[PDB]
């Protein structure tokens, strides 16, 4: 039931006990050693130097990309015996559990950025398997920047902030990372991913994940399938507006890890749905593409998904440095009945994640920590290294020997369930240091994604771009950029290079295209629960606003909500203050009744917070598309700042009248009305 | 042109006009990596891409344990006069004498992503590198610190720093484990206020005062010493924030402190400081109703005014 | 009881069981992966890299000094309760039992030095107490070099390897070694302890062992004295002499690593008795010399020792360096009941033997280490860290808190069993960079330790300056060791100078004198017990002499003595090859009746051993000073080389006479009327 099990015999307790040295004894460590009253420390103070060299010593390498994430633990289930399709232990038999372990991130931040940048997210699990671990490490996009994996430092390089002054960080608004899209026109697909709803998630339970490469399945037979993971969110599809990102990311950098944190605090466990697409290994390059093309993905009307299983996150780490932090997730953690394709950009990874870990945590070791320790056991031939911290009983640690009776064993396809690289696979040609012609598409599949998109997520993409290539200050580069926007789009280039006051490129019909596919879209589908989202019920200390919403907050708390009930100041049934509060914390806000005192005269203006911060909190709540409401006598707030109660997402009347329309809208989740779309 | 960056001239390289290499010499192309067939597998013998990847995987150092988030800038220092009267300092030895300095400013809870406007003390480091070697004055905009004793620094910046279940939040004292803190050790509550107030959110690192905090001695060839406190004054004036400001600031430009510091030096205006001390007898070292070797405490300028040895 | 109980816990049994890889699956490890039979490796092979990384990653830094060395686990139990002198847990009940774990070591060699170096030897001790790791840290030389600690580099730099060739290993047979003992006095006294038997000793059981340094031993109330540690052993001292040193050092550079490890497991555990000198605190420069100075040492007729306790070393180690390489001793592992003093010298190591473990350890967390951990528990606030192994269950982890409820606690004197520094510890003075004019005398003591010595074994010290002070190539340098030497007494400084071809100075009486003081001499005692000592049966394959050899193998053994048989080849009876075998690898030779046949003639050339094998190990064991032995007609061997039976520790007749006068002349051990001593 507990995912964190494995865990509990390295837990310790401090409670009730006295302070201690790290080699064990009991002390005080609050007042130097000094010699004489107003003296010197002495360096004979033990105590002091063992403390403060602990503390010295605290900080290790941040990750060299998804430096900023979070994580949980968690149980995936398996709906099936799903041996026809592949020998792993995990998917071996039905309701089958496996510990796991989840951390989501942005990719080019460091350790204190906001989680509410524009950015490509990550999605990697780890299944503690009784056969060994096996990770699946992808983004919430189901495609990448580039097609082979020499070329990741220079993505990284010009995304990451410029090497003299470290400026921007967390942001790919500046003319580096336009320079590598546009020299680079493999990165054009993702970057029209991270400029929709993809790059800023309403939190991590709210997107969708996929492992980006083709990989493979195979049969205790030996038989393949080629295979792409989904992870489809039991939550639904949810995303920002880009200028409530940006003050989010002021008010709270740790919006998503702390509302994936709240989520599993408050029983709600976040869940997603495990599912694939199987190919023929005759059919690799049926579809248009070439499927050892990261850059591309397989539509679902080629190829629907089949679900094996649905995975829950209902565990909270304890420590998030031992736990979170420390954790080393590589696509080379990998088991029986799943293998590799010959994909240039997956290749390369299972290297460097690898080597990379030889940074962060200074030794060979790291599998050895809590969290990275399998649960089906290590017995091997390695010794020594940097922090061992086990003993090992065989003095006989080489192979074949005979004092040992020859073990460890050595396992394979037929002896010992041993993991093994599919029989069929073949190498055929010349050594080359080239790609593959079937790599050479870069434009069309991005179009395939702008057609698919409602007609306000095609203005926020295009919004987006607009913002974003706006920072540039080379002119050339913005030019560079619209001539390869013109072969996706003539409609996108055009609207693209008015913001930026060029001009738009005659049309390119090389590449145009009106085909359409599923499930790339965000916004045009409603959520399947309201549950956890969060209502922001302005109130005050005034009257008796606060007993008529307080009655509102456990009425809305009943559907699954969590209500915040804000005024002046913290009263009986005061959660926040309204200097504490902003309308990014909220998914929808409801005026209480007689609050209107404090949209107009001196209740606008308390030394207990900022003038205009109540009417701020609904103006902003409303122009970011949230549901807006006010309750009876309220309805004055709403046309303080211009709202009619007969607008969509908009509610106005008694408190029961106010619940209904309020939870309808948070199944809308945005209002794509309110936002201005091209030609209007 | 005195160059501050003269000496680093040696150790700068130029790859304009070159070809790509491998860190190990002799010219490479690094754009494809080597494989077995039209769409085989990578080799294990590309030595030119492990080379590459591995220099990308270990690009990254343990950011500082403090002061993570910061920026910092090339100087001079000219002295105004020759105060041998006071210390035997090499780099305060002769009126117009330059030496080379460089600054880090920075805040000391958030890490190397942090915001420059979240409210916190700011850091204000200088290093003279004299003939006679290198000498720091490490301090910070406020000339106060929360503890007394340095044996506490694990315990008042582990409070501070986010909670360790869940690290949250970033960069903030807004939290149980900060104000636990400083209602259960009273010595916190002066810097406490200090933070409260605009120092706690400056509108740019050219535009805070700075402080050695500290209580030191300057000592001369005959060996007299005097107490003595560390002040920086700006010579363009101390300005700050509002929080309403700070925290949107936060989201729309989180670089914004270093990106100003940087607009200021490119565009010709560079920031300066007047370096200032207060000089105190040794028998008046607890004459002004406190101890000088307590750092919780500061010296008021009716009771010591400020000499400008520099700028 | 088996002290490594607690490490029982991370013993790792591969046997039974399927290879894997660290992160866990069944592999095989044996073949590449390649493409297309006769092709390259490829990167996607996981297997190669995980196994190849962790053999590459295998070392760590060897220590900075005492690199060379071995260790075992043990048990230590308390004589009485001796709260009348200290506080300390584990000596705080009578029969009372703590685990321990010894490590004995060389200063100047590496990792891969020989055993049967001249050197300054380690005896360090680790008492895993209940109350917290406490370590003494010492040498088997009651003295050192220096007087402070800040010129411990200027110390080390000269006695190891010269910078630019790094010739000579683990000497002191140089020129910047001898330049540093001439050029600091003060280390002239342990250099003479360096020239005796001290510097070759025949194993790590047979050396004492010293704290060097005085401490305090504080009682619950407060109360102090001054103290000095001692280890006396139980099995008694011996060494060997230079000549055999040498070739030892080549036939066998494992030789004192090996001999520990035999006698462990051959139920023959070492033991040491643990005594101490009790001075009053007031008598601190009592003595004729300051006792915060560690180039001085306390004579037994000032302050006899009293024993405390004896600790056992009866458990060998799983893994070398799991447990022997990785441990970390400090001086500053300190408990309740026990305190430091002014002593510069120890006033520095607290400073450096923690902070060099960042070094070999990569990490602060090294106490995490199972060898490192304590018995008694570890609670504090230190946090996170490179390789964190445990996860912490309080999340205010600062100590002035009310959320915490106040735990960890604070412990002191009073409450908690806390350490506390001695109350009646002052500072008193100006802030000085100056050593006290009491640590002036580097000449008396040495006088004392050479007076205090058997004529031959003085022999042996200027024996050794003979050697040591030839390889010096600057003249000027040997000159000023022969005025260094002339301080201490002008007939050792007359003796060497005839070896370097310079004259001897003229007299200096100034410190000059004929005091003596007891237990600083090894040879004038005999051996407790001649257990675990071995002896070596010269035979051969040809006649009766093997079935004869045998049976005085069977006799031997019952004694405690250890027996190899050596012969032409490995027939029925024979334990070794006269290839493989050589005189340093015994205490004792005794040729077996009818083995006369290859001393002489066509039996001492075989194609089955190097030309005069069996002639040499007579005529080295005879001229090393050990007892030679013939059985019967065997006299015909000792005569070859002009050994007569009526020689002192020469034994030749029936076997029953020879087996008695053997294990008689095995107590002597040595034999000291074979070395000439100067004048005559
Ligand atoms: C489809 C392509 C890719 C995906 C889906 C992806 C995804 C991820 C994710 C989710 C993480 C987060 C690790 C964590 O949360 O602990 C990560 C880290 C990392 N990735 Fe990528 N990435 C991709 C491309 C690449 C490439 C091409 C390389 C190298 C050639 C690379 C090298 C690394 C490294 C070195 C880390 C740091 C992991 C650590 O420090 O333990 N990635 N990646
Ligand atoms: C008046 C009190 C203090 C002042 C003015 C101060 C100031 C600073 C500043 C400005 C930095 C940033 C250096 C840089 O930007 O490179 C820094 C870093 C640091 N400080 Fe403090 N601090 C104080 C208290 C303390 C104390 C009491 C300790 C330890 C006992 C401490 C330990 C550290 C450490 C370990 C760093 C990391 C430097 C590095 O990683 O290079 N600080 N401090
Ligand atoms: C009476 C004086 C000294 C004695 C008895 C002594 C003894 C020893 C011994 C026995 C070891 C072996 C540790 C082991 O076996 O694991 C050792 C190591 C060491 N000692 Fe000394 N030593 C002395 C002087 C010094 C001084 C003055 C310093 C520094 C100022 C020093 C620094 C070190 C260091 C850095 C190590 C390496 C330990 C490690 O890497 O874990 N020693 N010493």
């Amino acid at each position: 039931v507990d995912a964190r099990q494995r865990l509990k015999e390295v837990e310790v307790d401090d409670n009730g006990q006295f302070m201690t040295t790290d080699f064990g004894g009991n002390i005080e460590e609050q007042f130097s050693l000094k010699a004489g009253g107003r003296g010197s420390t002495l360096l004979e103070d033990f105590i002091f130097r063992q403390k403060l060299q602990h503390f010295d010593h605290e900080r290790i390498p941040e990750r060299v990309v998804h430096a900023r994430g979070a994580g949980a633990h968690g149980i995936f289930t398996s709906y099936g015996d799903w041996s026809n399709i592949t020998a792993a232990s995990f998917l071996g038999a039905k309701d089958k559990q496996t510990p796991v372990f989840v951390r989501f991130s942005t990719v080019a931040g460091s350790r204190g950025s906001a989680d509410t940048a524009r950015d490509v997210h990550g999605f990697a699990t780890r299944f503690y398997t009784d056969e060994g671990n096996f990770d699946i490490v992808g983004n919430n996009i189901p495609v990448f920047f580039i097609q082979d994996a020499i070329r990741f430092p220079d993505l990284i390089h010009s995304v990451k902030p410029s090497p003299d002054n470290e400026v921007p960080q967390a942001a790919t608004a500046h003319d580096s990372a336009w320079d590598f899209f546009s020299s680079q026109p493999s990165a054009l697909h993702t970057l029209f991913w991270a400029m929709s709803g993809n790059g800023i998630p309403r939190s991590y339970r709210h997107m969708d994940g996929f492992g980006i490469h083709t990989f493979r399945l195979v049969t205790e037979d030996g038989k393949s399938k080629l295979v792409k993971w989904h992870w489809k969110t039991k939550q639904g599809k949810a995303a920002l507006v880009w200028e409530e990102a940006q003050v989010l990311a002021g008010k709270n950098a740790d919006f998503h890890r702390q509302d994936l944190w709240d989520a599993i605090e408050s029983g709600n466990a976040p869940s997603w749905e495990l599912a694939v697409q199987l190919i023929d290994e005759d059919k690799a390059q049926a579809y248009g593409f070439d499927l050892l093309d990261p850059t591309k993905f397989l539509p679902e009307e080629f190829a629907p998904l089949q679900v094996l299983g649905e995975m829950t996150l209902n565990r909270n780490p304890m420590n998030y440095f031992a736990e979170t932090e420390q954790i080393s997730f590589q696509p080379g953690h990998i088991v029986r009945g799943v293998d590799f394709t010959e994909d240039p950009l997956l290749q390369g990874r299972l290297y460097s994640y690898l080597d990379t870990q030889l940074n962060r945590h200074r030794g060979p070791n790291f599998e050895q920590l809590p969290i990275n320790r399998p649960v089906s056991g290590v017995h091997n031939n390695h010794r020594d290294g940097q922090g061992q911290a086990w003993i090992h009983k065989n003095i006989h640690h080489y192979s074949p020997s005979y004092l040992n009776k020859g073990y460890p064993a050595q396992a394979n396809q037929t002896v010992g369930r041993g993991f093994f690289t599919t029989p069929g696979r073949t190498a055929s040609g010349v050594l080359n240091r080239e790609l593959s012609a079937t790599f050479d598409d870069h434009y069309t599949q991005p179009r395939l994604f702008f057609n698919s998109l409602t007609p306000v997520e095609q203005q926020f993409v295009i919004n987006a771009i607009r913002f974003e290539a706006s920072h540039v200050t080379n002119e050339q580069v913005k030019k560079n950029v619209l001539e390869q926007l013109n072969k996706i789009s003539n409609d996108v280039a055009k609207r693209v290079a008015v913001a930026l006051g060029l001009e738009a490129p005659q049309p390119d019909p090389t590449y145009y295209h009106n085909n359409v596919t599923r499930g790339v879209s965000i916004f045009n589908e409603s959520l399947p629960t309201i549950a956890t989202l969060r209502v922001g019920v302005l109130s005050t200390t005034k009257g008796g606003s606060l007993d008529k919403a307080k009655a509102l907050k456990e009425q809305l708390e009943k559907d699954g909500l969590k209500v915040t009930v804000i005024a002046e100041y913290l009263a009986s049934g005061v959660d926040q203050t309204y200097s504490a509060a902003d309308a990014t914390a909220f998914d929808a806000v409801v005026v209480a009744e007689g609050a209107e005192r404090v949209f107009s005269g001196k209740g606008a203006m308390s030394p207990l917070f900022p003038a205009g911060r109540p009417s701020q909190i609904l103006t902003d709540g409303y122009r970011w598309g949230k549901p807006v409401a006010a309750v009876g006598s309220a309805k004055k707030a709403l046309q303080s700042i211009g709202v009619e109660e007969k607008e969509a997402g908009v509610y106005a009347g008694a408190q029961d009248e106010v619940i209904k329309g309020v939870e309808e809208g948070l199944k809308v989740f945005k209002f794509l009305e309110r936002f201005a779309v091209d030609g209007d | 042109e005195v160059d501050a960056r003269q000496r680093l001239k040696e150790v700068e390289v130029d790859d304009n006009g070159q070809f790509m290499t491998t860190d190990f010499g002799g010219n490479i192309e690094e754009q494809f990596s080597l494989k077995a067939g039209g769409r085989g597998s990578t080799l294990l013998e590309d030595f030119i891409f492990r080379q590459k990847l591995q220099h990308f995987d270990h690009e990254r150092i343990p950011e500082r344990v403090v002061h993570a988030r910061g920026a910092g800038a090339h100087g001079i220092f000219t002295s105004y006069g020759d105060w041998s009267n006071i210390t035997a300092a090499s780099f305060l030895g002769a009126k117009d004498k330059q030496t080379p300095v460089f600054v880090r400013f920075s805040t000391v809870a958030g890490s190397r992503g942090s915001a420059d406007t979240a409210r916190d003390v700011h850091g204000f480091a200088t290093r003279f590198y004299t003939d006679e070697g290198n000498f720091d004055i490490v301090g910070n905009n406020i000339p106060v610190f929360f503890i007394q004793d340095a044996i506490r620094f694990p315990d008042l910046i582990h409070s501070v720093k986010p909670s360790p279940d869940n690290e949250v939040p970033q960069a903030a004292t807004a939290h149980d484990s900060a104000w636990d803190f400083f209602s259960s050790q009273p010595s916190a509550l002066h810097t406490l206020f200090w933070a409260m107030s605009g120092n706690g959110i400056p509108r740019s690192y050219r535009h805070m005062d700075g402080f050695g905090i500290h209580t030191f001695r300057l000592v001369t060839e005959d060996g007299k010493s005097k107490l003595v406190k560390w002040h920086w004054k700006t010579k363009q004036g101390k300005a700050a924030l509002v929080w309403e400001e700070a925290q949107v600031l936060a989201g729309k430009n989180a670089d914004f402190h270093r990106q100003d510091l940087w607009d200021a030096i490119e565009s010709g205006n560079a920031p300066s400081w007047e370096l200032a001390v207060q000089l105190i007898d040794e028998d008046k070292a607890q004459a002004y109703g406190f101890d000088l070797l307590d750092p919780t405490k500061f010296l008021p300028e009716e009771f010591a005014p400020l000499q400008v040895l520099g700028e």
